RNA sequence: UAAUAUUUAAAAUCAAAUAUAUAUAUAUUUGUUAAUAGAUAAUAUACGGAUCUUAAUAAUAAGAAUUAUUUAAUUCCUUGGAAUAUUAUAUUUUAAAAUAUAAAUACUGAAUAUCUAAAUAUUAUUAUUACUAAUAAUAAUAAUAUGGUAAUAGAACAUUUAAUGAUAAUAUAUAUUAGUUAUUAAUUAAUAUAUGUAUUAAUUAAAUAGAGAA
RNA sequence: AGGUAAAUAAUCUAAAGGGAAACAGCCCAGAUUAAGAUAUAAAGUUCCUAAUAAAUAAUAAGUGAAAUAAAUAUUAAAAU
RNA sequence: AGUAUGAAAAUGAUUAUUUUAUAAGCAAUCAUGAAUAUAUUAUAUUAUAUUAAUGAUGUACCUUUUGUAUAAUGGGUCAGC
């Protein structure tokens, strides 16, 4: 597959997905992934080994995980935190009792280090 | 001496047609008045 | 990432033509495309909290296509406050009344969302029964488009 | 002519580098005080001893004071996070401690569906343009 | 008195939802008898491969599986009518015949020879 | 060139009437392999390797032998917009020195007169040219001035703000 | 083939399909009318509404949004393959023709299921930490379970009093604002007011112990 | 009779969610907390309104298009 | 009906920020522009807070009931009991 276009653009996006979840970047950007990561910890590297779509301006490589051969796309882990807290309450509609559902769901953030052809 | 313009295809072929009598146009009710 | 750069030629109001002479689309047809227009769906920047419709300048109106009986049997419905004052008119009543610009009109906003939006959608969409018309000059027209 | 207007670059914190985001740490306990028990045991523990082995790009301050026990974290961003581990057992301290180390300083925050991309890069490819679109509006 | 407002025929769509349905329940069955013929084939001396391969399958001897085997009993949905994927016999109707959407489960319950000659 | 197959960015769904809905687009799923996508848009403020023309990449930069700053449009088409006469006929170097000399003096001594119109007709040259030939009479730019202030005074409270958001609108369109 | 008098049927009959010995026979299965009128009341038309029935000449273009039988391009053989056709794209050749590729997995749709994390309880496996260690605390893996009125069971928090009780105006108490911890609570910072300062932390004991419902 | 009395099953009572325009009791489905990628249920896919393309017939009444009104009459169509 | 103190609420006037004179319904929640305020790490293409553009969703609460948005019961609001 001649990938000679989007080896010579200075501009170039990626559609990795984790855990079948699309995202799309560039280089510099910070991705947040809504759940907690137990593989990486803060500050490791991760490489990632789908993706389904590199593209330039006006070309784009596609394919179900392309080689891992053509492309070098390396992910930082910046954080762990959590999203704010929130107490939905649940009731119904003639009954005092009242359920506080409590939210406060976990963040991963990445950081797009690497982004390039190789 | 001419501007910079442009022009549709579909307004340039549109055949020309007359918009007929309206009942409330001005001049129908002139008309109908006494 | 994608959103972000120039956005202001994806939020430019376009005029749109079409013409009713044509166009082989019967009415109700036809005003339900022009809906889609109007609310700018047809736009991937479209977002429901928003104005983002295109205008639509209908021309040649008398030519437009009803199937059936319609014409005579489609029968228009108003009605003040006022027990007793129900209005019903005839579809060829309201043309010959206000014509057949009106009778597009309506069927555009029954499709529309009724909402705010609604009113300022409906007045975007400029109609007339005969070929002429005031926005001649600002449909939309590209350049390689003029060997004609 | 050309006349240049004054910006500043904004920092990406894991592009070039990486800066650890939590900087120091500082371990509040109280000698009486049965609500400070748990912090107590935990810096007993060796357990500090080996969290400092791991990590010795942030720093643990050990303070005594007579209030409540507390892990105030100090993040690159500036912000402090402080969470009272009031009545709470070693394993627990252990917890919380990790989650402060865990976190990037900044202030929690509703996301709405799918906002998961954040970038300060101009898009690849173009804004949408309806003339400029492969298909034409009718 | 109170509105059901429930139609007497079916929608175009949920006549579709129901041929899916009927085959889906003969598809079971069928799947059943096979995975029967199979044991059979196992208990003799065979592979599952041969089991699968063989001309002569062994019909099932339970009553039911056997019942639910004849087409006169139990119609696949190919051979059924369309005037039993779609009505039911009503003792108390007009036409003795009644929409099968209007039979309380269903989308659940199998119902499919009514009567010889209503 | 390359000979890869060309798409628009596809959605399942219909794209007259559903193009805004993402989920159309994810579900959408094409054969591996490269593929040309005209970018559906203008390239003003880019900077992208994709959007420069050839002519202003050097003469040994890879790209320039490869084909996508692609010239869709054709100039013969095109009506020229808001050009000087110099560009539609080629300018001209016709006027001497004394010429010159002469309208110089000519400015000095009556501007209302010989107004840079007025000097055009006579010479067969462009105003612009004649300013940059000749100032006038300090007075008389003085006398404009004034006259330019005071029609500024006459302005109601509106027209000012609307003039200032004009002023800043244009200041805003050269910074792409 | 005209006129003629009934019937609106797959029972019989014929056709097609499936299962049994099988180019036949046996058994089972499926296939047989449509309009119009009749038709109707009181605040207002009343498919929820817009509206929907298509047409040469011309559209890179509309052709039911009704009723009946179906499909997920159409046809054959046994989920598949093949052919045919269509659309889109690319390349070559003279707006066509040839070659190759792809699409044929319709789609939407729930707080359903899975995935993705988090919590709790139980069952079964672990790992770390600390001298009923066959324990406890925390963390994993797999599984099952977590709507709820009347009701039963278990566990916490606020307030006030009594027993024990360091400490300190850089302290405390209360208040406001912004943070923090899976948050009726507490804590952090700033601010304001007290007060030479806790019946303070914690464990017990108790209660005039928690209020939008009289 | 939205009547009454019992029988069987479900749901409601005590059940939020999707559909049935609105809806205790219908059709699907049982909310520990999120997240939103993949299957989907019942229901739908011109617009309002999330999503659609086909095939063969029939209908010309707006019949009909999520609540089928009877005897009978007229006109046509098939079969004998 | 002790004395001090009192930024407790309901309630009134006023000023500031913001929204509001083509828009219709438990006045919230979620989405989402814009404007303003504060911030001694806004490095910004920053972060929070306030605010009825605009869009979607949304029959008050209790009691009693087979069943209540009900046009069934009860409550003018707040503080104390
Ligand atoms: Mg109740
Ligand atoms: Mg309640
Ligand atoms: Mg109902
Ligand atoms: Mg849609
Ligand atoms: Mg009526
Ligand atoms: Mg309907
Ligand atoms: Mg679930
Ligand atoms: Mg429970
Ligand atoms: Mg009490
Ligand atoms: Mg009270
Ligand atoms: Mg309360
Ligand atoms: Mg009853
Ligand atoms: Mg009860
Ligand atoms: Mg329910
Ligand atoms: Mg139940
Ligand atoms: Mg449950
Ligand atoms: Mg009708
Ligand atoms: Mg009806
Ligand atoms: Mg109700
Ligand atoms: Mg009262």
């Amino acid at each position: 597959t001649d990938t000679t276009p989007l080896k010579l653009s200075n501009e170039l996006y990626a559609i990795f997905k984790i855990h079948n979840r699309p995202y799309l970047v560039t280089e510099g950007d910070r991705v947040i992934l809504p759940f907690k990561l137990k593989q990486a910890e803060v500050g490791d590297i991760l490489n990632m080994t789908d993706v389904t779509t590199l593209g330039s301006r006006n070309y784009k490589l596609v394919g179900h995980p392309i080689n891992t051969s053509l492309y070098t796309l390396k992910a930082t882990v910046v954080g762990k935190t959590k999203r704010a807290f929130q107490t939905r309450e649940v009731t119904k509609r003639r009954n005092r009792r009242v359920r506080h559902a409590k939210s406060k769901g976990d963040l991963t953030i990445l950081r797009i280090s690497e982004l390039s052809m190789n | 001496s001419t501007r910079p313009f442009l022009v549709a295809p579909s307004i340039a072929n549109s055949i020309t047609t007359e918009a007929p009598a309206i009942n409330h146009s001005p001049e129908l009710a002139n008309a109908r008045k006494w | 990432s994608q959103k972000i750069g120039h956005s202001g030629l994806a939020f430019a109001r376009l005029w749109h033509h079409v013409d009713v002479a044509r166009d082989k689309r019967t009415l109700g047809r036809l005003a339900s495309a022009i809906a889609i227009t109007l609310i700018g769906r047809h736009k991937p920047v479209y977002h429901p909290s928003q104005d983002c419709g295109d205008y639509v300048v209908v021309t040649n109106c008398q030519k437009i296509r009803v199937t059936g009986k319609k014409f005579e049997q489609k029968t228009y419905w108003s009605h003040s406050g006022r027990p007793g004052q129900l209005k019903l008119q005839t579809m060829n009543k309201v043309v010959a009344d206000k014509g057949f610009g009106e009778i597009l009109k309506k069927a555009v906003s029954g499709m529309l969302p009724k909402n705010k939006l609604r009113k300022q959608r409906l007045d975007r969409l400029k109609v007339f029964d005969g070929s002429e018309n005031p926005y001649k000059q600002n449909i939309t027209a590209f350049a390689h488009e003029q060997s004609s | 002519v050309v006349k240049a207007i004054a910006r500043n670059s904004i920092g990406r914190n894991g592009v070039g580098a990486f800066v650890f985001p939590c900087r120091k740490i500082t371990l509040q306990f109280c000698n009486w005080g049965g609500s400070s028990e748990g912090m107590r045991k935990f810096l007993t523990s060796k357990r500090l001893d080996k969290w400092g082995q791991e990590f010795p790009w942030i720093q643990f301050e050990v303070m005594r004071k007579s209030g409540h026990p507390l892990l105030r974290a100090e993040y690159t961003n500036g912000r402090e996070k402080v969470i009272c581990v009031r009545n709470l057992n070693i394993d627990n301290v252990e917890n919380k401690l990790k989650l402060l180390k865990d976190s990037d300083g900044d202030i929690l925050r509703r996301r709405t569906k799918n906002d998961n991309v954040e970038s300060l890069n101009s898009s690849v490819r173009g804004i949408w343009s309806p003339l400029h679109a492969a298909k034409r509006h009718r | 008195g109170l509105l059901w407002k429930i139609p007497w025929r079916m929608s175009t769509h949920q006549k579709t939802r129901q041929r899916e349905r009927l085959r889906n329940v003969d598809q079971v069955i069928k799947q059943l008898t096979l995975g029967l013929h199979v044991q059979r084939c196992q208990d003799k001396g065979l592979t599952y491969q041969e089991a699968m391969e063989s001309k002569k399958k062994y019909k099932p001897r339970s009553k039911s599986l056997r019942l639910l085997n004849k087409p006169s009993v139990f119609p696949k949905e190919n051979q059924m009518s369309s005037k039993d994927k779609y009505w039911t016999f009503d003792k108390k109707a007009v036409g003795y015949r009644k929409g099968i959407h209007k039979v309380p489960k269903w989308t659940k319950i199998s119902i499919r020879k009514a009567p010889k000659f209503f | 060139q390359f000979g890869f197959p060309k798409t628009q960015v596809t959605t399942i769904y219909n794209k007259t009437k559903s193009a805004s809905n993402y989920k159309g687009y994810l579900k959408h799923r094409d054969a591996p392999g490269m593929y040309y996508q005209p970018s559906e848009s203008i390239a003003t403020g880019s900077v992208n390797s994709e959007t420069i023309p050839r002519s202003f990449m050097a003469a040994s930069d890879p790209r320039r032998g490869l084909d996508m700053p692609v010239q869709s449009t054709k100039a013969k088409q095109c009506p020229n917009v808001l050009v000087g006469k110099s560009t539609v006929n080629g300018k001209t170097y016709h006027l001497g020195p004394q010429e010159i000399d002469e309208i110089r003096k000519l400015r000095l001594d009556n501007p209302q007169k010989y107004t840079r119109k007025f000097l055009a007709a006579k010479y067969g040259i462009s105003p612009l040219f004649v300013s940059m030939v000749s100032k006038p009479s300090e007075q008389h730019v003085q006398i404009m001035e004034s006259r330019l202030q005071e029609i500024q005074s006459r302005w109601k409270e509106k027209r000012r703000i609307a003039r200032e958001d004009r002023k800043r609108r244009k200041l805003l369109w050269y910074q792409a």
